[PDB]
């Protein structure tokens, strides 16, 4: 019934400030409990990097300590996160969390994620891949579209702006040079479609690109 | 424009969009710089603080005992202390995430509260609305040094400017705030002037929620 | 740093099966201030058990958590395909809060071969001067499975990208798409592409394929 | 902070709580000063009392005679003088201790009150509605002294101060309260304006009840 | 303007912005059509469109 949201820059150049901000919703920051900051590695490693508490007393992670500082803004119900120079080894998911009694963490927020690099955001260019000419498998019919070539992670795609979940796979995104490539098909039956539409609608923060491409057949 | 339309009111109207929008800049940014929840919400909250300290401080040394003065509060206010401890309570069993307790505590804390007292509640509301107009007192004098600054950077430079020192800078930010504009201080940078519109447009408007709280709390020591 | 460590590292249980997981800190930890999480393949951390025992939210019964001091263990007294995922274990003792390396889990499904879908460039995307040849092979066990290109009857190793999704939940399978990306003109010169899907399900390859001159 | 934390807004956001401070102090002292229900309740009861018998008395030499103006009065004003002796027979009740006849008469004293009156109880309101006029006028301009004659103390020494009588730091005072700021008389000691923003801050706003009042008193002969 | 040259990306401002408020767009081809229905004396839909864009 309650929910943290990260949000902020999703990549940051090698030595410059790591910010975010999570605004959590249904609660009160101030009320009790702690607001700790979660983030994750690549190798899916999990490191606490510290907290704020309802009476805004912080408690940061030794290794950190240096570098991290939480705090938060009453006014608005969300705390942020901030880390002085960030080096390649601090990209990861950061995210924040509700530590509760005995200080086990109910609510993660969506999870945000942070590169760190010199590398130019870019953005990417979405096709709709729909079926070859003449593909009846059986009564099953698969569509698919692909998002290449964009910087930084992440990107968001869904089907019908997600009135469709049935029959997704959505594939990593895949790192080429300082470049991600990501694919999703999307299954549906050989009476669905063409004949309701199916579209993809992808989106790419970091370089504001949003996007609703749709998968009609072709010659 | 009742004559093939005029000429005059034409290059101007634009010209002027043109200054203005400047200040509306200048203005605008000061308003999200003492706007800014985390830059400003910290420096404020924290100027309070070296007030009050550095207030109690002085009203302990004009007593000539200095830990004397201390006493005699922990001693005329008896609740300071057995609060204290309560906070230390609280924050011990935060620090160790049993916030459950933690929520007991505070709701016996506010029973505890309400009993000893009835003109107590007043003595800590009269208080906390004391808190306040501390904390606007500064917010305020903080967005007045804005300007001071601002007229500095772009004053400081030219020839015998008057405002040399920073200090003197706020000088004409207060004077010119409170709208007195004794004019021993003006800018005489026609840039610097375009700034003084701003400062004067904000410490005015800004100066006067406080006189205004300034002004509620002697028609109450007069009445 | 009071670390805690997790056993096994993965763990491949079958539907029905009953199953153990291992959290053991380098110091002592109070029962109360352990707790586990379950992070489903991209998506953030669930609380699954804290205290120890005590069994968070949505959670099933056929889960259970019990241990102390040193070493505690995570239970499912029963797999199943929406079990896939990676636990960790949190601890609270020192100042620093701690998890475990985590325990993939990944359950064992009948084998079953791919269901391969191939798709020429996008007319948009040729335009824009480029052409991609997307080739999915979705719902397949196991995850080993291998793809190979050939353009006009030639293998093509050059310029192809890979992407696995990991084990999914429903059917507990997995998926695969491989991207052979040639430039407009490459493209528009050779005539029959096709991607070969080479799978321990089969001896001979289930195979898809185009050739360039469309209906 | 958003870079590295940075090193400016570290060593002066403390030194400006630094000056706040000062004035915080000197402001929070005013306001005690004035407030003091003892000293400023009899200085200001009584500064109004010379107000009256200073004015009455010159209401009355502009009219050749003096006495003859008394007359007059008691004349005009019948309830005048059977309230008077009232008054020594309400004293010479309490003298003696005898509060219960002194329960009486006050109250024998309302009826006689309001029989003689219904236009009357408008004469006497509007009177008292007076007085009260004539003790805010003292407390305002108590409080304007006080900074002026704080300016008068870091000022009267210096070189060429402008700030020399005791009579130029009051005229300082209430133009600067006024928020007129002629100008003529500017502090100069750079201490000295460290004070003038507090004088500022409270001369206006107390001044400005004056005004506030002294304006409501306009909209009513125009009206 | 000059919130947007302060970031460098003078289009990049732009876009940011067409981003983080999605409504901005929509609403823009709204008011084309609109005017397009308004333009050629066809006020009757106009009436509709300004209607079907409250709920909206």
């Amino acid at each position: 019934d309650v929910q943290l949201q990260e949000s902020g820059p999703g990549l940051v150049k090698p030595s410059q400030s790591l910010s975010l901000t999570c605004t959590v919703t249904g609660y009160s920051i101030t009320s009790l409990y702690a607001w700790n900051w979660i983030r994750q590695f690549p190798g899916n490693k999990l490191e606490w990097m510290g907290y704020i508490n309802y009476s805004g007393y912080t408690s940061y992670n030794p290794s950190l300590k240096s570098r991290i500082s939480i705090t938060r803004d009453t006014s608005k119900n969300q705390f942020f996160l901030q880390l002085h120079s960030v080096t390649t080894e601090d990209t990861a998911t950061y995210s924040c969390t509700r530590g509760v009694d005995y200080f086990a963490m109910d609510y993660w927020g969506q999870g945000a994620s942070v590169t760190v690099s010199s590398a130019k955001t870019t953005a990417p260019s979405v096709y709709p891949l729909a079926p070859v000419c003449g593909d009846t498998t059986g009564s099953s019919v698969t569509l698919g579209c692909l998002v290449k070539g964009y910087f930084p992670e992440p990107v968001t795609l869904t089907w019908n702006s997600g009135s469709l979940s049935s029959g997704v796979h959505t594939f990593p995104a895949l790192l080429q040079s300082d470049l991600y490539t990501l694919s999703s098909s999307v299954t549906v039956t050989s009476n669905t479609w063409p004949s309701q539409s199916i579209t993809c609608n992808v989106a790419h923060p970091a370089s504001s690109t949003k996007v609703d491409k749709k998968i009609v057949p072709r010659d | 424009i009742g004559d093939v339309m005029e000429h005059p009111l034409v290059e101007l109207g634009v010209s002027y969009a043109a200054l203005l929008s400047v200040i509306v800049v200048v203005v605008e940014c000061t308003m999200q710089l003492s706007g800014e929840y985390l830059v400003r919400l910290y420096l404020v909250d924290l100027i309070l603080v070296i007030i009050l300290w550095a207030d109690y401080a002085y009203r302990a040394y004009k007593s000539g005992d200095p830990a004397g003065y201390v006493k005699k509060t922990l001693y005329e206010i008896p609740a300071l202390v057995p609060a204290g401890l309560l906070a230390l309570i609280e924050g011990h069993l935060a620090g160790l995430g049993l916030f459950r307790l933690v929520r007991l505590l505070r709701f016996l804390r506010i029973l505890l509260i309400i009993s000893r007292g009835s003109k107590f509640l007043s003595a800590i509301a009269d208080a906390a609305d004391k808190i306040r107009f501390y904390h606007l007192f500064g917010a305020v004098m903080l967005t007045v040094l804005y300007g001071a600054f601002a007229i500095y950077i772009v004053e400081y430079p030219d020839p015998n400017s008057s405002i040399k020192s920073v200090f003197d800078a706020l000088w004409w930010a207060v004077v010119t705030a409170t709208t007195v504009g004794y004019g021993d201080v003006v800018p005489a940078t026609p840039i610097g002037k375009v700034i003084g519109i701003a400062v004067m447009l904000t410490g005015i408007s800004a100066l006067t929620l406080l006189i205004g709280t300034v002004s509620n709390m002697f028609q109450k020591i007069l009445v | 740093e009071n670390v805690l460590t997790q056993s096994p590292a993965i763990m491949s249980p079958s539907p029905g099966e009953k199953v153990t997981m291992t959290c053991r800190a380098r110091s002592s930890v109070s029962s109360s201030y352990l707790h586990w999480y379950q992070q489903k393949s991209g998506a953030s951390p669930k609380l699954w058990i804290y205290s120890t025992s005590n069994l968070a939210s949505g959670v099933p019964a056929r889960f259970s958590g019990s241990g102390s001091g040193t070493s505690y263990s995570l239970t499912i007294s029963s797999v199943e395909a929406e079990d896939t995922a990676t636990y960790y274990c949190q601890q609270y003792s020192g100042n620093p809060w701690t998890f475990g390396g985590g325990t993939k889990l990944e359950i064992k499904r009948a084998d079953a071969a791919p269901t391969v879908s191939i798709f020429p460039p996008s007319s948009e995307q040729l335009t824009s001067g480029g052409a991609s040849v997307v080739c999915f092979l979705n719902n397949f066990y196991p995850k080993d499975i291998n793809v190979k290109w050939k353009i006009d009857g030639s293998e093509r190793q050059n310029g192809v990208l890979n992407s696995w999704t990991d084990q999914d939940s429903k059917d507990s399978t997995y998926s695969m798409s491989s991207t052979l990306t040639l430039t407009k003109d490459e493209y528009e010169r050779h005539n029959s592409y096709t991607c070969e899907a080479t799978h321990k399900t089969s001896t001979s390859p289930i195979v898809k394929s185009f050739n360039r001159n469309e209906c």
